[PDB]
């Protein structure tokens, strides 16, 4: 049961590694984020005249 | 048709006014780039893996003086004082040159992370690591006192 | 006798995915010329440009079910391995 | 196409005010090139 | 190296690394040459015997899936790539090591290092590529940039 | 504990009803037991009963405390008792007994007596002389011994002769025994508490201002300033466990070092504020722009990344937000780079 514990701490271990290696993970979010969020001010301003 | 190209006027003046100061900005931070002295990179290697700056940088001069020159800086003959038990004190920052692309460039890490790990384990001076060193692979057997 | 005990077992550190490196930004070629007038030309470009967001928004969901099925069949192979050792679990507690 | 129109809207509207429209490239080889025709609508938004 | 790197699942600058990886080990391989060999099958009537026949493709494709499988079990990122593709590398050879079990042990010592830092990472590969570097190219290529 | 939650001001000055508490004595029994440099054999009884120690070692206790006090011809009284009473409080909370405490505040004791075989100088220091010459700027074999003593490794032991002494003379020193005090006061304050050395040194460095050295006056002090520093350290401690914050958490967050090193990670965060953002003159409708897009190039609000950058405004006045676009815009060219 020890050796079963152990193994489920390295398959967690293999889940959070493929979370942060993701491509979409959230260093592409945080780059949509900044992108999209300010590209939509700059259509707004572009289509309120 | 005079009027609306004074702003125009003031609008180049004030892209002017700021790429004045992105001109003083360049050759402010351009003109400081001299102070490369290849004894910084063990101080950021001290800096990451959690050391500290002495005994880091006595162990690298000790261990590579044989095979790599070590030309250290002038005005400093008191500053580094030597001896054979606890060698290299650096009384201050230390500044050395030491003829790169001579050594291995990622084996030496591995040779100082286990030569500053038995330095932490058995808790010797860094001079005396390579007195081992000299009675395993070179036998004096005069250093065991 | 004195008793022995280990002190302070290491715990693992953190990794992230480090493969976004530097950018190298494409340049941008020269269109020559054409006969037609401006409206025209945006008209066709408007709808040109509404096509290349619609498949934006595509390739956006392709690659993101791509990652959650490499993260579903992981665990899938992680769960069969457990159901396993816990299959040795139990064969040791009919020997009990 | 983009490149298309602000040359021909460059015959009429004179080259002092269809400066920064396209002068960055939309795509991102770093990631797959996403919110690349956002750039290029918005780039035409402004050039309408 | 989008297309090959999305018909894995890959990321573009580990399969551009990789590529070039194998540009240096076994030389008959080049990204040309296998450019030139997709093109030579799969014409208006592409089959399974065409590939039967031109054999290089299919050592070329599985000498390509073994790099590949050396890039998942160590997990190299792409930087970790960008190191080891250095003009001279680790210096006990060339740029590119074959993989031998020296690579691979290599590497092994390598994600120890990086875990035994205890910082960014990014800042192991620089202060790692300064010590490969020589610090004269580099502060010329700074004086041009 | 009813004295710190109603100070206004920082750790406390030592007021003698809180020596009454501690030592246990009266006010009455604190009006007569007026100090010289023996007692007497009447109020040395007094005080031994209100310690839990023996005459001679208060006697030990009453020579010291004197000698490393404001004046050496016995005035305060008060600090005296304070001196005896945060003696009790460490007595209390730990084993510190009579010795380790006079060799943290004076002489280490190097009379031998009436108990086993000898002195504490010669239990804890295994083989070295009082009045030795010590070139401890180089070495000797004096620092085998030292360091089997207090703990200490060697570029510790050399920091913590640089305080102490000074930086002009630690190559010729006479040490007497009021010479290891100096040593040993700088190395067991940490190892009666759960702290290491550096880990001390840079709880005392922090809890400071820019100008002053803090090390060198709880080096070379009074008592009242070297008991200070262990109320210091037993308040930032404890507020340190309090909310399992770490020192590697607290170097994260309080360090002065920002090494040079451009990293690729905020090469990507600043195209995206050049990139989305393009080439302006910084005008007061870029600024809620970049506010918008600096938080969410993070998972931040836009509002705290607002306050976060106008509280940056104040501290460090050469940060300006327009000092950081124009910098921003200096680099990220036609051709940008690393």
């Amino acid at each position: 049961q020890r050796n079963l514990a152990e193994l489920e701490q390295g398959h967690a271990d293999a889940l959070y590694q493929m979370q942060s290696t993701r491509f979409t993970g959230k260093e592409l979010y945080n780059w949509m984020a900044g992108r999209l969020s300010g590209l939509y001010f700059q259509l707004f301003d572009a289509t309120q005249p | 048709e005079v009027s609306n190209l004074e702003k125009s006027k003031i609008q180049l003046e004030g892209k002017k006014k700021e790429e004045e100061i992105k001109l003083e900005q360049a050759k402010d931070n351009i003109q400081s780039l001299i102070n490369n002295w290849d004894s910084e990179i063990i101080i950021r290697l001290a800096d990451a893996y959690h050391w500290d700056i002495n005994i880091a940088n006595s162990m690298f001069i000790l261990i590579f003086g044989e095979k790599i020159n070590f030309t250290f800086h002038y005005e400093n003959r008191n500053d580094y004082h030597y001896e054979e038990h606890y060698g290299y004190r650096f009384e201050q920052k230390p500044m050395y040159s030491f003829d790169k692309k001579l050594t291995n460039g990622f084996g030496s890490i591995l040779l100082l992370k286990n030569h500053i790990y038995i330095a932490e384990k058995l808790k010797i001076h860094p001079g005396t690591i390579i007195k081992i060193k000299n009675y395993i692979f070179d036998d004096k057997s005069n250093e065991l006192e | 006798p004195l008793f022995a005990t280990p002190v302070d077992p290491k715990a693992l550190q953190r990794q992230h995915g480090a493969g976004n490196g530097i950018n190298s930004g494409e340049q941008m070629a020269t269109a020559q010329t054409s006969l037609y007038r401006f409206p025209l030309l945006i008209e066709r470009a408007k709808s040109a440009v509404s096509s290349v967001i619609q498949f934006g928004n595509s390739l956006q969901s392709v690659l993101e079910r791509q990652d959650n099925e490499a993260m579903t069949l992981l665990f899938q192979q992680q769960q069969q391995k457990v159901l396993q050792h816990t299959k040795d679990i139990q064969n040791n507690n009919i020997q009990v | 196409l983009c490149l298309m129109a602000k040359a021909v809207l460059e015959k009429e509207v004179d080259k002092a005010k269809t400066d920064g429209l396209f002068i960055r490239s939309g795509w991102n080889d770093l990631y797959q090139g996403l919110l690349a025709g956002e750039d290029l609508q918005l780039n035409l938004q402004k050039l309408e | 190296y989008r297309s090959l790197a999305n018909g894995f699942h890959l990321k573009a600058n580990v399969v551009a690394g990789l590529v070039n990886w194998l540009a240096k080990n076994d030389s008959e391989f080049t990204l040309e040459r296998f450019w030139q060999n997709i093109s030579m099958t799969f014409a208006e009537e592409p089959s399974l015997h065409q590939l039967e026949v031109h054999q290089p493709l299919l050592i070329q494709c599985q000498k390509l899936s073994q790099y590949v499988l050396i890039a998942q079990w160590a997990e190299l990122s792409e930087q970790e790539i960008a190191l080891i593709l250095l003009p001279n590398g680790i210096d006990n050879r060339g740029s590119a090591p074959s993989p031998s079990i020296t690579l691979l042990k290599l590497l092994s010592e390598f994600k120890l290092c990086q875990q035994e830092a205890k910082v960014s990472q990014s800042e192991l590969f620089d202060i790692m590529q300064q010590l490969i570097t020589d610090t004269n190219e580099k502060q010329e290529k700074l004086r041009n940039s | 504990e009813i004295a710190v939650l109603l100070t206004e001001e920082s750790d406390f000055s030592p007021t003698p009803a809180l020596v009454q508490e501690q030592l246990g004595l009266n006010p009455a029994s604190y009006a007569l037991i007026d100090i010289k440099s023996p007692l007497d054999e009447s109020y040395a009884k007094r005080l031994a009963h209100a310690t839990q120690l023996s005459v001679e070692q208060l006697q030990w206790l009453n020579k010291n405390a004197i000698e490393n006090s404001s004046n050496k011809n016995d005035p305060a009284k008060l600090e005296i008792l304070a001196v005896i009473s945060e003696y009790r409080r460490l007595h209390q909370r730990y084993g510190l007994s009579v010795d380790p405490f006079i060799a943290i505040i004076n002489a280490v004791n190097t009379t031998h007596t009436n108990e086993n075989k000898t002195s504490f100088f010669q239990q804890i220091f295994s083989t070295l002389d009082v009045d030795a010459g010590f070139n401890f700027l180089d070495q000797g074999s004096w620092e085998v011994i030292i360091r089997k003593a207090l703990g200490i490794t060697a570029e510790e032991l050399l920091r913590i002769a640089k305080y102490c002494f000074g930086k002009s003379s630690i190559s010729n020193v006479k040490m007497n025994s009021k010479k290891f005090s100096q040593l040993y006061r700088m190395a067991m304050i940490p190892r009666t508490l759960g702290v290491s050395f550096s880990q001390a040194e840079y709880l005392w460095q922090l809890y400071s201002h820019s100008d002053e050295n803090i090390m060198e006056k709880i080096a070379q002090g009074n008592a009242l300033t070297i008991i200070d520093a262990i109320i210091v350290l037993e308040n930032t401690l404890q507020w340190m466990s309090e909310q399992k914050l770490d020192i590697t958490t607290l170097q994260a967050m309080l360090t002065k070092q920002y090494s040079t090193t451009a990293t690729p990670e905020l090469f990507n965060f600043l195209s995206n504020i050049y990139q989305t953002l393009g080439k302006q003159v910084y005008s007061e409708s870029l600024k809620p722009n970049l506010y918008r897009s600096l938080a969410n190039g993070f998972h931040l609000k836009a509002n705290v990344v607002a306050g976060l950058v106008n509280w940056l405004a104040k501290n460090d006045s050469e940060f300006t937000l327009e000092r950081f676009w124009q910098n921003i815009s200096m680099t990220f060219a036609e051709e940008p780079s690393l």
